[PDB]
């Protein structure tokens, strides 16, 4: 079939808004989470822009093209992407009045482009330039969080979060890589959430009291077993002839207490003394004896441990991984300030922690496990983001949508085209600002009049960064507060509002293609 | 929604109004199953086998509704079950009576956060006076009144009166023998029903009850190593070639005596290893149970998994099929393993005692398993509420002579705090009438009745509802003291479970 | 029992006037069009006037009710800009329930619409000067006067006539004139001409030869009872019931009839003279045979039918007075204009009575021999007969072409109402309605309602500028400066009728079927 012209872009402007109406409370500790039940057939449950999208299975095209470009985004920051969906099709709530006063779309996409370009300068003129402290990454943190969370969740897990990241930029390394690894665990309540500047395996091997608890850990990540097999035929070695069988049934046995007296060896050769507990890791199991004629040593081996953790523990005790063991010295075993094989319910799970250049932080979440522990384990990532954001940036703002007006005021005061043709593309563009602050506010408590005409004549009043008090629905200054936009997180839904609704807007004949 | 995207099948009226009365749906026999409980509820669980009973949680896993919103509270109403055994009849109902007072304050237009803000701070002076208004502690295990005495709540919150020779019958299993310090284990005073006998001749023998025929002699040593196995019987006997016994004229002469020197090796190898008692989720064999009779190693015939499992679970067993000479890693744990007819059932017995690990296990002579099943699940829920692990268990009124205090505590209260809040901490208190209606439910009368007089008197701990007419003209019976009460804990998480999904399950328009 | 309620109720309404008035939208300005009404009568009616149309044929509506009120209440008070009112309210509306449909109350928005239009009336009070009433000064209104209502062709051969009529005047304080409409319309060669006549006309005279064709010294006597009574202000009773009572009654009417040219024939030698003056006869109703011919060779002028408004006129006019009666009186009560001229154009026989006393009654000879021409021409001198007066009545004229109106919805800058936000959006929403005539033109011109709008805004906020749409090709230009200037009664009587309306939408939420 075809939608022509007006009626095609009538298709786009309906699918923005009833979803934009979703995220005006997905948005802020105000903001309502929303679950999935069709999205799969899964009890499902989410708060943030982007990712709600791809987990619904969104047949409208629209939908269905935003999930890939709001991603973009949403790979940076993770919210304010929760509030993208406002501005768009708001802005297409604009200017299809516009043109169905008449007028050409192009114009229009004209027109936003130097409003666009004056926000960016206004980003630019707006960005306040903050510092590095973990109170001001606090504050960033916890607003994605508090958007995300419960605030109290969104307190209580920021800590961890600020934190890591000091330990990543200990490596000097401007954004989050490492120390992002996040561990669900066991538990009646995902209350309890740690922070483990080492790692943590989940595995004690399947032996107890190895000296698994472990001050001075040299690291042996061996992806190879002491546990090759204890019958006749080794482990990828299988034969249904009967001479081939009684072959192996010798040395098989052997050829682990080969690889386990060497770690006897490696113990003695790392460290001659049973006092320091030298922590043997393996990506697949460990036998019995090979962990008891380790375990009593002092020796604790550790098995089936995770290639991830092999990958984290190689790099984060500057240990290595190991497809022989034979002996080497401590330190060619990469060292794991502190080792503690930690048994919550059955699992014992191994505190691996300030290891030597502790590159990797595992961040510790006790919960019951469902899609609610799931659904605390976003906000600290999305905020990682927006703290890796804030520590990309040290220009952040009042979030709660202060920039909005100061950026719809300054930006409409002026006519930055002292035309009409950009200028009417002008007026839709930051006109579609202002829905957000306002409407967190009308979610919140007052309407959006008031808060406009305090916000506004606050900021006229001001040019102080002014923004909603989220559990009051009036103006305060966000940077006080607290929520804080980070010009790394506030810039980018600039481009990708304006760039998607560039060629959205222009559109007439569609069809079905093939 | 109006375009083809957007899976979801929750939100906005059907928020405020679906997600909610669905919620409001379960909760209505929640109602009836809680506190003193005339009712009776038929439940066919896919064997179409009806059963009775007042539990929420035994029905609700089963039911399937299409929304989260059932599906979600039931795992707090779980979380309460798992960390208390009752009140879970409860936890559901205040949660969805709760709630409708949202699409109410919908209706009056109070926001999501508005709504729930109130209940929390609320909820938080509540688990700041929920304490207040513990009542007594719990004291002493050894005791079987210090015990039984609550254990009727919990029981009556399931059945009413039968709750009087359960409680006893209960520490009489000896609660006792755990703690209740850090420790305390169903498995170990595991309930084994004995159908046959009566209801009331439910027994008490500490040490393994197994219902299963008790074979063989008794077991070796008393001590036994035990080598409990899945199928160490497929049959030593091959059921092969044509008759699906014997082919040829000479085939059956094999298959006969093969399974005798099999099982021969085996109950021997049952010996070589060990075993003191051999247990067969396989069958049993005559040859075998001779073998077993010579080698005077007890047999076990036929096995649930519950029997395997707790012999794997309690002995340390591993229940392995062995068509394989038997070899002890399961070993031995019990102290003193029996045979003993119990009920005159033959019952498959082992005992070890000890302040943690022993088993005192809990034997139902029963009349009917349709009874003796609830009978079970009252005195489960019973002996899980006895699971605090706090020997004092800070005691509260049981069957709620609380609510009323709080009814009173908080809205009163819950005006002082100001604020639109307010009217949410003020909504807040009313719910607990849910009880104090859930029994003048099948009490039959009023809660408005009932919470005028329970409002009338005032600061008590004490006078509350139940079941008979004191619940209805008076409303009036001592839910501190009929010997009633119910510990702190299994009301503090309902309130603060409850608090929780009911705030999270309203969060959700998708 | 059937009842709607609150929001949705008010919905059919403002989607009726909003609705309703985007129609008018081809109407207001020579870019726009005359809007054509039939009615039963199958009359084709042009006319860009709103109230012509719409008082006489339209669509039911709750609102059609309403604004009825308005469009007559506009044409009442001024005679202009009754077209311009429809648009600016449901455009008002259109403003007003945007902030509706973000839910903020009909009652928030109701109540800051009134400071806003005080605003604009003090801006319009303070963008209007005191211009002059000048008949030059009144062409610049004329012009644009006409224009928004009438056609533009017609406004310019209008604009001379329309303005001179008024000009008339003796400096009355009259915003409209009621004796300088003395509307004459013929079937003619042209559908549309129209004569520009000061004094009284007649609907009819009687034109002989042997009455004077110039009577120059013109002593009127007019008259009701008529050649065939006798000294009679009251025409005399008939019985043809019977015989001898009928046998009776038709030899003695000639001695009426015959008493009555007498009493002409020796009053024009004593009004008259002789030969000496000319002598007017007017019979408003018919002609004695006799009277007639006997009338016209005496120097008499009997004029058969002159209407009951020729008859008021004409006394003042003339400054003499109409009789019932012809008996033997003074010339001074009889009519004097100082010519009366029997003018027979067409069919019809128009008697100018001329160089009146009083130059309050002034005429126009209209043409057409197509009635719906007739009927537009005949229209389209009114409107600016009663608008250009209100030039010429006040000292003060509001400059027109929309320039104002973007002046403003800036002059109304924000935040200004700093208030609440209700009366915010109460400015906000009657910003925009001020621009729908800028708007409508420059629509119903090339290009943009709007990209000149801005342009016009843009324009204006420049200084010095008070710069507006053009009605025509619809660019801009400064519009006090061309003289192009509706009447300044207009606006601020404009504004007043166009918000209450608008005011009133919002107050009736509830509508009972």
């Amino acid at each position: 079939e075809v939608a022509r012209a007006q009626a095609a872009l009538a298709v786009n402007i309906s699918a923005a808004r009833g979803l934009q109406d979703v995220l005006r409370t997905n948005l802020g500790p105000k903001g309502t989470m929303k679950m999935l039940v069709s999205g799969a057939g899964d009890i499902k449950l989410t708060k943030d822009g982007n990712v709600l999208l791809h987990e619904m299975q969104i047949q409208h095209p629209t939908a269905s093209l935003i999930a890939k470009v709001a991603t973009a985004q949403d790979d940076i920051t993770g919210d304010g992407t929760t509030s993208n969906v406002l501005i768009i099709g708001e802005l297409l709530k604009q200017a299809d009045l516009y043109i169905s006063e008449g007028l050409h779309p192009r114009i229009i996409t004209e027109g936003f482009e130097a409003a666009k370009e004056k926000a960016l300068q206004f980003l630019e003129e707006v960005k306040v330039s903050r510092e590095m402290d973990r109170e001001t990454l606090i504050d960033v943190a916890r607003t994605s969080l508090r958007t995300k969370v419960h605030a109290e969740l969104a307190d209580v897990l920021t800590e961890a979060v600020v934190d890591s990241i000091l330990a990543i930029k200990k490596q000097d390394e401007p954004i989050d890589l490492f120390m992002i690894e996040i561990m669900e665990m066991k538990h009646k309540s995902e209350t309890d959430t740690s922070l483990i500047r080492g790692l943590v395996l989940d595995h004690g091997a399947r032996h107890p009291d190895m000296k698994k608890r472990v001050e001075d850990a040299y690291i042996l990540t061996c992806n190879v077993s002491l546990e090759y097999e204890k019958t006749e035929v080794n482990s990828g070695f299988f034969y249904k002839s009967a001479e081939e069988r009684e072959k192996l049934v010798k040395a098989e046995r052997k050829f682990i207490e080969d690889r386990v007296k060497k770690i006897i060896e490696l113990k003695r050769k790392v460290c001659g003394d049973s006092d320091k507990g030298f922590v043997v890791i393996n990506q697949k199991g460990i036998d019995p004896f090979s962990l008891d004629a380790l375990s009593k040593e002092g020796i604790v081996a550790l098995r089936r441990a995770k290639r991830r953790n092999m990958e984290r523990l190689t790099l984060a005790c500057g240990g290595v991984a190991l497809n022989s063991f034979d002996d080497l010295s401590p330190d060619c075993l990469g060292h794991a300030g502190l080792v503690y094989e930690y048994t919550l319910g059955e699992e014992k799970f191994t505190f691996i922690e300030k290891c030597n250049n502790p590159r990797s932080v595992t961040l510790l979440i006790k919960g019951p496990n469902k899609h609610t522990l799931t659904q605390i384990k976003d906000a600290v990532r999305d905020g990682l983001r927006a703290v890796k954001n804030a520590i990309d940036d040290g220009c952040v703002v009042p979030g709660a949508g202060a920039v909005e007006v100061a950026m719809a005021e300054a930006l409409i005061k002026h006519k930055p085209s002292v035309k009409g043709r950009a200028q009417l593309g002008v007026q839709a563009f930051a006109d579609a600002l202002l829905i957000i602050p306002k409407v967190l506010a009308q979610n919140s408590g007052f309407d959006l009049q008031e808060t406009l005409v305090k916000i506004q004549a606050e900021h006229s009043e001001s040019g102080q960064l002014v923004g909603v008090d989220l559990n009051t629905g009036e103006p305060m200054v966000a940077a006080e507060v607290g929520v804080w936009d980070n010009y790394c997180v506030k810039k980018q839904l600039l481009h990708s509002c304006t760039v998607i609704a560039t060629n959205i807007l222009l559109v007439d004949e569609i069809m079905r293609a093939g | 929604m109006l375009k083809e995207g957007a899976k979801h099948f929750s939100g906005l009226e059907e928020a405020v109004y679906r997600n909610i009365q669905a919620c409001k749906e379960l909760a209505q026999t929640t109602r009836t199953a809680y506190g003193p409980n005339g009712m009776n509820k038929m439940v066919i669980n896919h064997l179409e086998k009806l059963f009775v009973t007042n539990d929420a949680a035994t029905i609700l896993r089963e039911l399937e509704v299409q929304h989260p919103a059932a599906k979600m509270i039931v795992m707090a109403s779980h979380m309460q079950e798992q960390e208390v055994g009752d009140g879970t009849n409860f936890v559901l109902v205040f949660a969805g009576a709760l709630l409708e007072l949202a699409e109410e304050l919908l209706r009056i237009g109070l926001s999501v956060s508005e709504v729930i803000e109130g209940y929390e701070i609320a909820c938080r002076k509540a688990h700041e006076i929920l304490p207040n208004l513990v009542c007594c502690s719990a004291k002493n295990l050894r005791d079987i009144d210090e015990v039984s005495s609550l254990l009727r709540t919990s029981i009556m919150s399931k059945q009413y009166g039968n709750e009087v020779f359960l409680a006893k019958l209960i520490a009489q299993a000896c609660v006792s023998i755990f703690p209740d310090s850090g420790h305390f284990n169903v498995d170990n005073i595991r309930v084994c029903k004995i159908l046959g006998s009566g209801i009331s001749s439910s027994s008490v023998l500490h040490g393994m009850v197994f219902k299963k025929e008790t074979e063989g002699d008794v077991t070796s040593v008393k001590d036994a190593k035990i080598a409990v196995y899945s199928c160490p019987f497929d049959g030593m006997i091959t059921e092969t070639k044509g008759t699906v016994l014997i082919k040829t004229a000479e085939e059956l002469m094999n298959f006969s005596k093969g399974e005798e020197n099999l099982m021969d090796a085996q109950v021997k190898a049952i010996a070589d290893t060990g075993a003191n008692v051999v247990v067969t989720g396989g069958k049993v064999a005559d040859m075998a149970l001779h073998y077993a009779n010579k080698y005077n190693i007890m047999l076990v015939r036929l096995n649930s998994k519950w029997d395997l499992r707790r012999l794997c679970k309690t002995v340390g067993a591993t229940a392995l099929p062995r068509l394989t000479p038997p070899v002890l890693e399961e070993m031995g744990h019990c102290d003193s393993v029996y045979l003993s007819e119990v009920g005159d059932t033959q019952v498959v017995v082992f005992k070890h005692e000890k302040e943690d690990g022993a088993i005192s296990t809990i034997v139902l002579r029963g009349s009917t398993d349709n009874l003796m099943d609830d009978i079970e699940r009252a005195v489960d829920d019973g002996v899980n509420t006895f699971k605090v692990l706090t020997r004092d268990k800070r005691l509260v009124p049981g069957g709620g002579a609380t609510e009323i205090e709080l009814a009173k505590q908080i809205t009163s209260y819950g005006e002082t705090c100001p604020g639109l809040e307010q009217y949410a901490i003020k909504k807040f208190a009313e719910a607990f009438e849910a009880i104090p209606r859930a029994l003048a439910e099948n009490s039959g009368v009023k809660a408005n009745e009932v919470i005028s007089k329970l409002y009338a008197v005032h600061q008590e701990g004490n006078k509350n509802v139940g079941l008979d007419i004191e619940a209805e003209v008076p409303a009036v019976k001592d839910m501190l003291e009929a010997g009633i009460l119910d510990t702190y804990l299994g009301k503090y998480w309902a309130i603060k479970l409850a608090t929780n999904a009911a705030v999270t399950v309203l969060r959700v328009d998708q």
